[PDB]
This record gives C-alpha cells, sequence and structure tokens, in this order.
C-alpha cells in the first residue's frame, strides 16, 4: 500500500530541491528530463490523489506559468482559458496558504503581499480578457463562463465587455492594442515576480518555510 | 520595520474597468 | 469516498500540474 507513498514522498523530496531555488525557478534544459519524469510520476502515482499541493510547487508552477524569471514580450505566457484558470487557483492557494500561516515589518509584509496579490490577480485577468477578444469567432461560451468565475460583477465592465463583444476584428484588435499599452505586461510580471518573493520571504522569516531566503534576511539585520 | 519593502511608496496598484 | 480511485483512474491536484506543466512546456518547444 504505502511502499507507493514512500516512492511518492521521495520524488516529492526530489522536485522540491529542483524547484526551490532562491530566485523564480526555469525549468533549465539540463533539469528537465528528471523534473518531467517526477511530475508524470506523481500525476499517475495513485496514492497523491488527494493529498494537498504543496505550496512550493504552486510557487514554481506560477513562476513557470508566467515566466517570472525575466523582466516579457507578453507572449512566451500561453493564454489558454482551461490552463489560465488553474493558474489562477493555484495562485489563490499560495494567497489562502499565506493568509493562514500569518495568522500563527510583519504589516507591512502581509500588506503589500494583499496589494500584490489583487493587483496580479487583476491583470492576469485583464490580460485573459485581452486574448478572448481577439479571437475570430469569439469564444463566448468559455469567456462569459471566465467571467463568472474570475473577475468582479460591475455592470459597467459587463456591459462593456458585452458591447465590444459585438463589435468586430480591426476594432476588436484596436481597443485590445491601446489597452495593451495603457496596461502592459512588464507592469504585472513586476508585481507577480515581488509578490511571490514577498510571499517566499515572509513564510521563511515567520512560519519556517525554507525557500532560500536566508541571504536576504542576514542583509535586513545589517 | 519600514513601511515599504517590496512596493515602491508611490505606486499605482490600482487597475481600472 | 471515490469513483475515480476505485476504478484505478488519474485525477487529482498532481495530475492537473502533470497536464498544464505539459501544456506550457510543448507550446515553448518552438516559441
Ligand atoms: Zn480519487
Amino acid at each position: 500500500g504505502s511502499n507507493e507513498k514512500i516512492r511518492s514522498q521521495s520524488v516529492l523530496n526530489t522536485l522540491e530541491t529542483f524547484f526551490i531555488k532562491e530566485n523564480h525557478y526555469d525549468m533549465q534544459r539540463e533539469e528537465s528530463s528528471i523534473v518531467n519524469a517526477c511530475l508524470r510520476y506523481l500525476g499517475y502515482s495513485k496514492s497523491m490523489c488527494h493529498e494537498k499541493m504543496p505550496i512550493f510547487m504552486d510557487i514554481a508552477f506560477i513562476e513557470y506559468c508566467f515566466n517570472l524569471s525575466l523582466d516579457p514580450d507578453s507572449q512566451q505566457i500561453l493564454w489558454e482559458y482551461s490552463l489560465i484558470s488553474n493558474a489562477l487557483e493555484r495562485l489563490e492557494n499560495i494567497e489562502l496558504e499565506r493568509q493562514n500561516c500569518m495568522r500563527e515589518n510583519k504589516e507591512t509584509l502581509n500588506n503589500e503581499a494583499l496589494k500584490l496579490y489583487s493587483c496580479a490577480k487583476a491583470g492576469i485577468c485583464r490580460w485573459m480578457a485581452f486574448h478572448f477578444l481577439e479571437q475570430e469567432p469569439i469564444d463566448h461560451i468559455n469567456f462569459t463562463k471566465f467571467l463568472q468565475d474570475w473577475g468582479s460583477h460591475n455592470e459597467k465592465e459587463m456591459e462593456a465587455l458585452q458591447r465590444l463583444s459585438k463589435h468586430k476584428i480591426r476594432k476588436r484588435l484596436i481597443y485590445v492594442s491601446q489597452h495593451k499599452k495603457k496596461m502592459p505586461w512588464s507592469k504585472f510580471n513586476s508585481v507577480l515576480s515581488r509578490y511571490i518573493q514577498c510571499t517566499k520571504l515572509q513564510l521563511e522569516v515567520f512560519c519556517d518555510y525554507d525557500f532560500k531566503q536566508r541571504e536576504i534576511v542576514k542583509m535586513l539585520t545589517s | 520595520n519600514s513601511d515599504n519593502i517590496f512596493v515602491k511608496p508611490g505606486e499605482d496598484l490600482e487597475i481600472p474597468l | 469516498a471515490c469513483e475515480m480511485c476505485r476504478l484505478g483512474l488519474p485525477h487529482g491536484s498532481f495530475f492537473e500540474l502533470l497536464r498544464d506543466w505539459k501544456k506550457i512546456e510543448e507550446f515553448r518547444n518552438k516559441s
């Protein structure tokens, strides 16, 4: 029964030694085969099916998903609905996990992570909206389904998205192309990256996770 | 114990629409 | 509790993560 468990835990341990870096994770070519083999194993591991996703995994995914170790053509990220919904869910887990662990400068680190989270979340959603509008034909089925799950409910934006949804290609592209300049991806990459590292720091300082923030800590005592 | 660490003192984190 | 588990079928956080990871991978293999 638990020979599979002892195995899976060791695979999870191994990934942890590849996914926890001081700065953000990026999958390097020399790691990719073993990183793949580990994920696949855990993916089909019977004993992992109802195990809680550790927060290092969710972080590493977010770093990898939003290419956080760069500083962004906007187009290294796959803006597919199915993926980005799950990306937001995993991001949501990190924030809840952060909030929960925090109860057990701390005001600043908590408050910044809050502000940064909402800012990043909003940006992800706005850029998801941007991609949805560039479709021909538009996937209203998933687009409106997305707006229930992620993105708030203001008659203003609700109807404005609907109004623009019934316009055409070149005008739809123009609203997006203007608003992508008015709201650049570089802004959110910064935010999301700072959130992740702000989060990392709290959890090592206070909750005693190990996110390799030991060197960052000692430079704040000086 | 600063009031800024990861966020710059005057920074617009307000996303409209 | 679980029908999926009893049938010995893939499901859960790690499997959903696997699928999403691959999605990003194959996308970036040319991008
Ligand atoms: Zn199950």
